[PDB]
């Protein structure tokens, strides 16, 4: 979530995504942790018996010939962490995740109910708009004049600076908001 | 012990044959993929955060799917044998199917009714 | 000055009471059968002269 | 405690409107709901009575309720 | 009442908790910003399950791009305290 | 009551008498005592109040009644005066006999409450009552349309008579 | 009662067995959500949207 | 080019009024256009026309035909006379064909 | 934020499920189910940032309205036949053939009480919050259909077809939902398909003459 | 790759893949959260069918 | 009725005499006050019709039509007074000078007792609609939708005319209730057929029958905000009306004449009802539920029972209020983010709560909840149209379920959801606007509490 997917997963990086999908369902099925342990030690010993290959053309096919095995040995329903996607309160509290710029459109009476929040708010705005151009100028001078762009963002790297595009990061409403 | 993808039931991507069989082709054009998502998302995150903007971001590509499905397609429709032959299905097929089943079904309640041989036990208020 | 910075405001009651007595109007217009009603045909009671006005 | 502020969209004008709304309405209908329990309670509800003989009831004795019976003979 | 908050120092006592129960970790040279590979001498495979037993105990999932990403248990309790939103 | 039992008929009722065989007091004649002296003697009295004020303010009204005009069948066609006034009489008799077949239904309904466990034996008189006046009603009303008028029932009257008479040739 | 606790009890003994499609079955719930929320909605909304709308 | 004027962009309404409600820039005409509003439209229209639809009698002539259906059915029962007539008309004003 | 707003949903639920069991005519019996139904929609979708809970509500909704579907077939017919959507003239509709209005009244009750082939939204409608679950879901809304069979069960009686067609369909829905259970892991859906499968037999107890058993079964259950 | 040219009012819009916004990554942050697509990329001529609340399109373990 | 023409003439002279800062408050308290003058056209106590004069007569049909025109009028001039903001005065006025003509010629083409008055204001409702699409719609298909529900009408109104000067040449008279007292059974004869179908057409175009329906969309989709709450809400029903007044003289031939149009009602509304379903416009989408709706009021017409005259006066009123509701929440939805996509605006519960009700409340109109007018009268066409066959049912209940289907798409898609937190120019709420969703809601809920004032002429 806090980083941003490359354009390819590499070799090392499917496998260990597999690894862990593995583990996860070999959970989901033995349930009780002293056998979840046992068999969780045979597929370590599994993925350590295979794991010096040298060809590299043999290690896909093993990881294609895992997957298939996978996917014929997987729990139909998975054990799937709450907060996690496909889990029972995975986005839950959306309904309560308000955006920061409602208080723009606020009353001043609602205003007058909380002072000291408000001062500290137009003092954050006031570091965005400095900040503003700031980043602005940074960002099209790191910018590559061509060739490969990814998702990644520079930080501040200048005394008194700020990261790109920090706004919609720092300020993103919390997990629990209430 | 195989699974068959389907078109409500897709293969996977970590299953299907092309992954494994990789070429320096498709990597760059993954690569190339990943440049262009990269500068839309760094153009709309500047838009998105930018303090001056008192506005809604418009979206090009949603603008272009609502013209697309709606003033496009008068203009960019062909007529063909195939399609003219499934309107002509789709425009009287129904309607004369359902007309036969209502011209049935109140022909036999007429019949019924003339010859005495439909009984209305408590129909008053029709 | 009221009058004459709030003069708009009797055009549409002026043209209320004229729209009821345009229908006045036109309820003594069709007179025709006033009391000659085979449903209402009654006789008339001394101290009226009209069944309806 | 460590209590945190809570972001929440401005209500201020949702409850503004249904305060004003409430306020006309309750404005006029609480004279008119205390007319009709008033009206209720001490006079009307006409009672049902057999035309007396050569009597020619006025259109407005035909009906119950007071205030149609007022309404009626008023403006119709 | 129910559920009590999550603090910095509390977040940096239970991963190296996990991390001094791990066998392959011995406890005396354990510190905050000891590396997996660099002064720990492990490997991927365990850098996933020392991610899963961080799964395990705080009841949610990292996902994989940012869990391949944590090698150290500094980077760990700094990525738990950012999705918590532990400031303190 | 402004009702009368010869349009609403209703048998009377049979209560037994109680015989308590058991000891145990009975929390409902307890309740029932408790809330006639709570509840039912202030409300009797505010509406013996409302009363004597309505006493004191008596007004009264009159049903009124129509006298007969001419019916359609002695209105010559084109003659739309005394058609107007024999289509108003027949869409008043319309909505009369829709009371009229209200009143059954809902004697009717009456009759099954009253019964409950033996409403197949003693609503006979009931359900004849309403088959009876069900036919009638079809005779005389269905079929029109939703333009029904005089003239149609009129026309759907001699069309019946014609059928029947034809019927009663053999 | 007697037939759940010794399969549970099998559940809690060290072995792991090959999946079945009487399981399966059971877990995906007769394969009724999936199949039938599939098929009906993807003919619906693309007769609609193929036919009536646009033809 | 062709010289036309730029596109306008709709300001915040509330940060100059605050107490906004929607009819008109400036507050005075707001407010009084908030008052018309609501007196003419909730207070003397849905409340006094209420009411007088509430109290217009004998709609459609309901209950006067309610208490002719009553007349009528006590006429018919203890006279023994039918509820309904199968024929709304008399027959013998009726002239059949003769054939 | 939102516990007075919940309480409130709670008790409209309740006002209208009240309706419709108490309802003398079939309008006011329509009133109170499609309340019922309207207040479950809300009651699922009540985190409604949640997409699946949106889902899930939307589905309710769905299987719901084809039981709405059959309920209409049933309130029109009657009407026709009968003059009026009242309890009492139904059961002087009692005898003659019934085969459209019970086949539409148990449309109605296969969709609100989730037997087989319209089954699925109650497990899915465990989405939402665990008191809507239990009191809707469980314990009150879900029982609408067997209460709608129980209250015309004096036609039921008389038509041989709709008994022997309840009793397939409700040992059908019950053995399928048991089934269903045996391997879940989701509590609150283990503890739904129990709740189907408990509805089914007492689409089984209606299948035979026993209306009483099924509404003693009701308030058990 | 648009839409073969049979007449029936596609014109150049593209033939996107039929796959449903449920086999989307959920992890990353889209810019449209809910619709799980970016700012920019093209839209599916279906998405108002294959959105996460409708048809869904991911693979099955059996 | 010329108590309420009158004061509604004299509007006029209120808007271009009023001062630029008072001419809104004046014209909207005046319209209030004439709709409360037309509230006692309900003063019906007897089975007679108010016959006010030679030319303007009361119905318990007229009557609510006339009631929903002058309620709609302070209604529409609420909806448009905030997109006339940055505009010139002599333009508002003029504006406003459409809607009170708008509402004048409305009331009195529901007044009229003589058809071809009734097609002379039927026309003259025609030209100040097309105006206000044309001048102060938003797009640029605004002309070609003004063109398409111009020549529709206008198609179908020319054999409406031959049909009316040959049913008086015949007759003599032309008046409602002449021809009502002397109608003559048509002999079942090609001319006779023909002379059905321009009498009819007319009116089916505006209902809109399905197949003849492809104005309605498209210009309620550039009608600015009054325009398509006058369309959707009057004229349709302005239709109904012409269909229900002219069907008294058809007889017998429409029996077997109205089985095409049955039909395609059935069909249609199904078919826009799926589209409802597929479509990426929120205003076409309310526009297309308009559609069927008013299919369903064409089939009740045409089987002519007194239970589906009864339903097509109850869903007409029903309809004409919740297709208002409706198109004013999209109006304030577009005022908002300046578009009109369907799947643009998702989590607007979070951020608008009240509207979000009054959102779900119009939503519960349109899928016909209990026990509105709504269902009120949807259940009574159904009543009908299964005892005119049976087999209806089928498409009577596919339509529901779809009905159901998109209204609570609808929801979902514009209220439910992540909240899309780009759009920082979400003002609160306007008080106007609230005001008019209650304007809308509290009729629906008055007329819920007593549905014997739109009934209709059957009962
Ligand atoms: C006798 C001996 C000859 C027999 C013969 O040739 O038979 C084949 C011949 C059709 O020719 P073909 O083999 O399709 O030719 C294709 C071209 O070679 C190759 O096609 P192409 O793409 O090169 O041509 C472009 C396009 C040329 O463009 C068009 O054809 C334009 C579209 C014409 C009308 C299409 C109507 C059908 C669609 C209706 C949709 C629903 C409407 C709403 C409901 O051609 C087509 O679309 C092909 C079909 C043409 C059909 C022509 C029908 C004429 C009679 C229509 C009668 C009235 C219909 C209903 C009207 C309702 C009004 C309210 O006739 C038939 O198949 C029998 C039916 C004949 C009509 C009845
Ligand atoms: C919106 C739809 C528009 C098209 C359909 C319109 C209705 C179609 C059916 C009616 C025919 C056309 C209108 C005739 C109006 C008068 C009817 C009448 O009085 O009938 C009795 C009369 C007969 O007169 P009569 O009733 O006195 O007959 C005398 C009978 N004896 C002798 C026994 C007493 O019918 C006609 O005169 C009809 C002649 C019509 C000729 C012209 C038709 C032109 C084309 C019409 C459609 C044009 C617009 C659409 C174009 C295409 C768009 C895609
Ligand atoms: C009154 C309106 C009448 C319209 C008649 C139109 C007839 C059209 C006949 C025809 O050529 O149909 C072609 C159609 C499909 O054939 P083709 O054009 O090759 O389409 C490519 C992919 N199917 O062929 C078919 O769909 C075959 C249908 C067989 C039944
Ligand atoms: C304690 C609780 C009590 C609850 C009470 C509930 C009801 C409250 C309202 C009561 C009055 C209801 C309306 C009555 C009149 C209806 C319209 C009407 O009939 O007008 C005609 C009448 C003229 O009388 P006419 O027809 O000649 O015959 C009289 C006797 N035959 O015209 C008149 O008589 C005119 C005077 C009566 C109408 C007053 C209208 C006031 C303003 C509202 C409408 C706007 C009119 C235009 C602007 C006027 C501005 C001042
Ligand atoms: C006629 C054509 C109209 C066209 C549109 C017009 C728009 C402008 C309207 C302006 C004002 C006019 C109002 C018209 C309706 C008047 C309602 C009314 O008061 O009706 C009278 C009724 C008592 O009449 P009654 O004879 O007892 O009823 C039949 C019984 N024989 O009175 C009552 O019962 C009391 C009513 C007021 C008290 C409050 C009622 C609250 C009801 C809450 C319902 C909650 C559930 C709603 C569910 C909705 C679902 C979508
Ligand atoms: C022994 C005898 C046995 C007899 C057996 C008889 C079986 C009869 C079965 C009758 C019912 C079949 C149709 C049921 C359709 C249900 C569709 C539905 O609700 O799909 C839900 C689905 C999403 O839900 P899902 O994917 O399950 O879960 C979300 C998890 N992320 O998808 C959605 O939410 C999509 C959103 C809705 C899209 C529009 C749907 C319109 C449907 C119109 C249908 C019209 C015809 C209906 C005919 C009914 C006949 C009974
Ligand atoms: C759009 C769908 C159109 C087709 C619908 C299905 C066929 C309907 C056929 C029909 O209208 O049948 C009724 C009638 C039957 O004939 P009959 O009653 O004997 O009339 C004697 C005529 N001299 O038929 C007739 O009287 C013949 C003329 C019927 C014309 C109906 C309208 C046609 C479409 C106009 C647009
Ligand atoms: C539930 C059922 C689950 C069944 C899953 C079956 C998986 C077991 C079969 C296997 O382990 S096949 C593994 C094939 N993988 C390889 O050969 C990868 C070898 N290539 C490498 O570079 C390896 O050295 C590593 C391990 C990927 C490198 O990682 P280091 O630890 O950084």
């Amino acid at each position: 979530a806090f980083c941003a997917p490359p354009a390819y997963l590499t070799h090392q990086q499917k496998v260990l995504r597999l690894y862990k999908r593995a583990l996860r369902h070999l959970e989901s099925w033995c349930i009780h942790r002293d056998k979840y342990r046992y068999f969780a030690c045979l597929m370590r010993a599994r993925f350590e018996e295979h794991k010096n290959e040298k060809d590299m053309m043999r290690a896909t096919q093993l990881l294609r010939e895992a997957e298939e095995e996978f996917w014929q040995n997987q729990h139909p329903q998975p054990y799937i962490f709450p907060d996690s996607p496909g889990g029972t309160s995975f986005e839950r509290y959306e309904c309560y995740k308000v955006p920061e710029w409602c208080l723009d459109y606020w009353h001043p009476s609602e205003k007058a109910m909380y002072p000291d929040y408000f001062s500290k708010r137009e003092q954050w705005k006031k570091l965005r708009m400095e900040s503003w151009d700031r980043e602005v100028k940074q960002l099209q001078e790191e910018t590559s004049p061509d060739g490969i762009m990814t998702e990644a963002l520079p930080p501040a790297r200048r005394e008194g600076d700020l990261p790109p595009l920090w706004w919609h990061i720092v300020t993103r409403p919390r997990e629990r908001p209430t | 012990s195989k699974y068959k993808p389907a078109p409500l039931a897709t293969l996977p991507s970590t299953l299907d044959p092309a992954e494994y069989d990789v070429s320096p082709e498709t990597r760059r054009a993954q690569v190339e993929r990943l440049s262009i998502r990269a500068r839309l998302k760094r153009e709309y995150l500047l838009q998105y955060n930018d303090p001056k903007r008192v506005s809604h971001i418009e979206d090009p590509a949603l603008i272009r799917w609502t013209y697309a499905r709606s003033a496009n397609i008068y203009p960019n429709f062909r007529p063909t044998p195939k399609n003219s032959l499934l309107g002509a299905v789709a425009g009287f097929g129904p309607l004369i199917f359902w007309y036969y089943v209502f011209k049935t079904d109140r022909d036999r309640k007429e019949r019924l009714i003339q010859e005495g041989k439909l009984d209305r036990k408590f129909n008053i208020s029709y | 000055q009221l009058l004459r910075e709030h003069w708009v405001h009797i055009l549409v009651p002026a043209g209320f009471v004229f729209g009821c007595y345009l229908d006045r109007k036109d309820d003594e217009k069709l007179t025709a059968f006033r009391n000659k009603s085979m449903l209402f045909q009654r006789e008339l009671r001394p101290n009226e002269e009209v069944t309806w006005k | 405690g460590k209590r945190l502020f809570v972001v929440k969209p401005s209500l201020y004008y949702d409850a503004r409107f249904l305060r004003l709304m409430k306020f006309y309405l309750m404005l006029t209908g609480i004279p008119v709901i205390i007319g009709i329990t008033l009206v209720n309670i001490f006079i009307g509800e006409a009672e049902l009575a057999e035309i007396p003989e050569g009597y020619i009831p006025e259109h407005w004795e035909y009906y119950k309720h007071p205030i149609s019976r007022w309404i009626a003979r008023n403006f119709y | 009442s129910d559920a009590p908050p999550l603090t910095l120092d509390g977040i940096k006592d239970r991963v190296l908790y996990v991390l001094k129960l791990y066998d392959k970790i011995d406890p005396e040279k354990l510190s905050v910003n000891s590396h997996f590979m660099k002064d720990l001498g492990l490997d991927s495979l365990d850098q996933v399950e020392i991610i899963m037993a961080m799964e395990d105990e705080f009841g949610f999932e990292i996902p994989d791009i940012d869990a391949e990403k944590l090698m150290c248990p500094q980077e760990i309790v700094d990525y738990i305290a950012d999705k918590k939103d532990v400031y303190e | 009551d402004s009702w009368d039992k010869d349009v609403y008929p209703e048998p009377p009722s049979r209560t037994p008498a109680p015989s308590p065989q058991t000891s145990l007091p009975n929390p409902i004649t307890y309740l029932t005592k408790a809330y006639d002296l709570v509840v039912d003697w202030p409300v009797t009295l505010v509406r013996e109040f409302i009363e004597r004020q309505h006493a004191k303010n008596r007004t009264y009204y009159y049903h009124r009644q129509y006298r007969r005009v001419p019916d359609i069948t002695e209105c010559k066609e084109g003659d739309v005066l005394c058609i107007y006034e024999a289509e108003m009489q027949w869409r008043r008799d319309f909505k009369v006999d829709q009371e009229i077949m209200n009143i059954i239904q809902e004697r009717l309904k009456a009759c099954q409450q009253r019964e409950g466990e033996n409403y197949q034996q003693n609503c006979a008189k009931e359900l004849e009552q309403f088959t009876k006046v069900t036919k009638a009603y079809q005779d005389r009303y269905l079929d029109l349309g939703a333009y029904y008028s005089a003239r149609k029932c009129l026309a759907k009257q001699k069309q019946r008579m014609l059928e029947e008479r034809k019927a009663a040739r053999q | 009662f007697l037939i759940a606790l010794e399969l549970n009890n099998l559940t809690m003994k060290l072995s792991m067995n090959k999946a079945n499609p009487y399981s399966s079955f059971s877990t995906l719930l007769g394969f009724f959500p999936s199949i039938i929320h599939r098929i009906t909605p993807m003919k619906s909304l693309n007769l609609s949207l193929k036919t009536s709308l646009t033809l | 080019q062709w010289q036309e004027d730029p596109e306008p962009e709709d300001e915040n309404v509330y940060a100059k009024n605050p107490d906004f409600h929607g009819y008109d820039s400036d507050p005075v005409v707001d407010v009084w256009n908030m008052r018309a509003v609501f007196f003419f439209g909730f207070s003397i229209v849905l409340v006094f026309g209420t009411t007088f639809v509430a109290y217009v009698p004998d709609y459609r002539m309901q209950e006067w035909a309610r208490r002719e259906a009553e007349r009528l059915v006590k006429y018919r029962e203890v006279n023994g006379l039918p509820i309904m007539e199968s024929n709304y008309f008399d027959p013998s004003k009726i002239q059949l064909p003769e054939d | 934020p939102n516990i007075n707003r919940f309480i409130k949903y709670l008790t409209l639920f309740l006002i209208t499920m009240l309706i419709l069991t108490s309802a003398n005519n079939m309008f006011q019996l329509f009133i109170g189910w499609e309340g019922v139904g309207i207040m479950s929609f809300l009651l699922i979708g009540w985190w409604y940032g949640r997409t699946d809970a949106n889902t899930a509500a939307l589905q309710a909704i769905l299987y719901n309205r084809i039981g709405d579907i059959g309920f209409i077939l049933a309130m029109v017919w009657f009407s026709l036949n009968m003059n009026s959507w009242e309890l009492q003239q139904i059961m002087f509709s009692n005898n003659n053939d019934n085969l459209i209005p019970l086949m539409g009244l148990l449309i109605a009750a296969t969709g609100k009480s989730a037997q087989f082939g319209l089954h699925p939204w109650l497990p899915s409608a465990m989405e939402g919050p665990t008191p809507v679950s239990a009191l809707l879901h469980s314990s009150t809304m879900v029982v609408a259909g067997i209460f709608l069979l129980v209250r015309f069960h004096p036609l039921t009686t008389n038509n041989n077809f709709i008994l022997t067609t309840m009793l397939c369909l409700g040992a059908l829905t019950t053995l399928f939902t048991a089934i269903c259970a045996l391997t879940q892991n989701d509590i609150k859906k283990i503890i739904a398909f129990s709740t189907s499968s408990q509805l089914g037999l007492m689409m089984v107890t209606l299948g035979m003459n026993q209306p009483h058993l099924a509404f003693l079964h009701i308030c058990t259950h | 790759e648009p839409y073969p040219d049979d007449g029936m009012g596609y014109g150049d819009y593209p033939m996107l893949p039929n796959r449903s916004q449920h086999e989307r990554d959920p992890w990353y942050q889209w810019d449209h959260s809910e619709l799980r697509m970016n700012w920019g990329e093209p839209i599916h001529w279906d998405l108002d069918m294959y959105i996460r609340n409708r048809v869904d399109t991911s693979p099955t373990p059996v | 009725m010329l108590k309420i023409i009158l004061p509604s003439l004299m509007l006029l002279p209120l808007t271009w005499l009023s001062s630029p800062k008072k001419t809104w408050t004046n014209v909207t308290s005046y319209s209030f006050l004439i709709s409360l003058t037309s509230l006692t056209l309900l003063w019906q106590t007897d089975e007679n019709y108010k016959n006010f004069s030679n030319m303007f007569s009361s119905d318990p049909l007229s009557t609510p039509l006339i009631i929903l025109t002058a309620w709609l009028l302070p209604l529409m001039l609420m909806a448009s007074q905030n997109h006339l903001k940055k505009d010139n005065n002599v333009l508002q006025k003029l504006y406003i000078s459409m809607l009170i003509s708008l509402q004048i010629l409305l009331i009195m083409t529901f007044s009229a007792t003589e058809l071809i008055m009734f097609y002379i204001l039927f026309e003259a409702t025609l030209i100040p609609t097309l105006i206000i699409i044309t001048r102060w719609g938003n797009q640029t298909e605004r002309l070609n939708a003004g063109i398409y529900f111009l020549f529709y009408t206008l198609i179908g109104s020319i054999p409406l005319l031959i049909a009316l000067i040959l049913i008086q040449n015949h007759v003599g008279t032309l008046n409602l209730m002449i021809l009502s007292f002397t109608t003559h059974t048509l002999d079942a004869s090609w001319s006779n057929n023909l002379l059905w179908l321009a009498c009819m057409m007319a009116f089916l175009i505006k209902m809109p029958l399905y197949g003849v329906h492809l104005w309605l969309p498209k210009a309620h989709v550039e009608a600015p905000i009054a325009g398509s709450m006058i369309l959707a809400a009057i004229l349709l029903k302005l239709g109904s009306y012409g269909m229900i007044r002219i069907s008294i003289i058809l007889d017998p031939l429409t029996k077997y004449m109205a089985y095409p149009f049955i039909l395609l009602s059935l069909w249609g509304m199904i078919m826009t009802s799926s589209i409802c379903l597929r479509q990426t416009d929120l205003k076409s989408l309310i526009a297309y539920s308009s559609v069927s709706h008013m299919a369903l009021v064409i089939a009740s017409i045409m089987i002519q029972t007194p239970w589906s005259f009864m339903g097509a006066t109850m869903l007409m009123i029903a309809h004409g209020l919740t297709s208002s509701l409706l198109f004013c929440l999209a109006n304030s939805n577009y005022e908002r983010i300046h578009s009109r996509t369907m799947i643009m605006a998702r989590g607007l519960q979070m951020v608008f709560p009240l509207m979000a009700t009054w959102w779900l409340m119009a939503s519960l109109a349109n899928l016909a909840l209990p026990p509105s007018i709504n269902l009120m009268g949807e259940l009574f066409i159904t009543m009908s149209l299964f005892s005119w066959s049976n087999f209806t049912i089928i498409l009577m209940g596919i339509n529901i379920i779809i009905t159901g289907m998109y209204s609570m798409y609808m929801i979902i898609t514009t209220q439910r959801g992540k909240l899309t937190n780009h759009m920082i120019n979400l003002q609160p709420s306007h008080t106007r606007e609230l005001t008019l969703m209650a304007l809308h809601m509290i009729p629906l809920i008055l007329l819920t509490t007593s549905p014997k004032l739109i009934t209709g002429l059957t009962m």
